[PDB]
């Protein structure tokens, strides 16, 4: 699925969650 | 934040105090878990203070083996928890499916667990309920401590789970952070064996086996795994192998294939 690839991409290219959400 | 800022993809299942959903935050297209709690339900069940203690502890913890709570928001009827999505789901389902884990899988989980608990202990947070059902698995199968229901920032509170209870709790003595050392030993045994070490038909016989440390290792266990377990399952809390000792244990060094997830 397209979701499976997005989950994979999220592991390898994590985002600054402290800035985006925290 | 509002629910409208997210595309709910699908339910992930029932969590503690509410359903969990796989959701995507529309703006950043970031996949996360969304726990939905009903404000009235929390009040009725009388778990508001209990939920507040758990949110307060889990939101201030930042470790690769601790399930992250990113933030929270609320509307008229619901409280929404923005949580890290653990793609491999429930560790207990994986244990049930395999029957038991091999030495590599178990040692990797033990290294991840001891590192997460050391991080907690450094901050005076005692978990008190380490067991397979409280653990999730990340994209590469990395351990994620996901339930902090019995956790405290520090004790006499008799808590946890029967098979995982340390002697001092059963005996009604005061306890400290060393309860997590004992539970880590019970967890290691259950990972490798498929059953907790003091499993018995009755509560009284389980209590008896725990207080006497009636540890009966199956013959398929390696000397190294039995060494680590025996060192954690000590009757006297100060004699228990410290968490740094678990991480440094030769069986853990030789068998763990731990990978740290990429950082930002
Ligand atoms: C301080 C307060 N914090 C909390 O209350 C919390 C929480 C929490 C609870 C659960 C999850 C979570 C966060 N993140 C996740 O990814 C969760 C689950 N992931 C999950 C489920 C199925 C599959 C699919 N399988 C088939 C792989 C994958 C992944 C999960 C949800 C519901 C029940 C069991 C597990």
């Amino acid at each position: 699925n397209l979701l499976t690839q997005a989950i994979r991409q999220q592991y390898y290219k994590p985002i600054d969650v402290d800035r985006m959400y925290g | 934040f509002t629910i409208d800022d997210f595309d709910i993809v699908r339910p992930l299942g029932k969590g503690k105090f509410g359903n969990v959903y796989l959701a995507r935050e529309k703006q950043n297209k970031f996949i996360m878990a969304l726990k939905v709690l009903f404000k009235s339900q929390l009040e009725k069940e009388g778990v508001e203070h209990q939920l507040r203690r758990e949110i307060e502890i889990q939101s201030h913890l930042r470790h690769p083996n601790i399930l992250r709570m990113y933030n929270y928001f609320h509307d008229r009827k619901r409280i929404y928890l923005m949580l890290e999505f653990a793609p491999r789901g429930e560790l207990y389902k994986e244990l049930q499916k395999h029957g038991r884990f091999d030495e590599q899988r178990s040692a990797t989980f033990m290294e991840e667990l001891a590192d997460a608990l050391h991080y907690c202990h450094e901050r005076k947070v005692i978990h008190r309920d380490i067991k397979p059902e409280n653990l999730l698995m990340g994209y590469k199968g990395e351990l994620k401590i996901a339930d902090f229901g019995w956790s405290v920032h520090a004790r006499r509170t008799m808590c946890g789970t029967l098979d995982y209870l340390p002697p001092e709790m059963i005996e009604g003595k005061t306890h400290d952070e060393k309860v997590d050392l004992w539970c880590a030993g019970v967890l290691c045994y259950e990972f490798l064996v498929g059953m907790p070490p003091f499993d018995s038909p009755s509560h009284t016989e389980t209590h008896r086996r725990i207080v006497n440390v009636d540890l009966k290792f199956p013959p398929f266990l390696s000397d190294g795994s039995k060494d680590l377990i025996s060192k954690l399952l000590r009757y006297h809390p100060p004699q228990r192998l410290p968490l740094k000792g678990v991480m440094e244990h030769p069986w853990v060094k030789a068998n763990s294939r731990r990978v740290l997830p990429p950082v930002y």
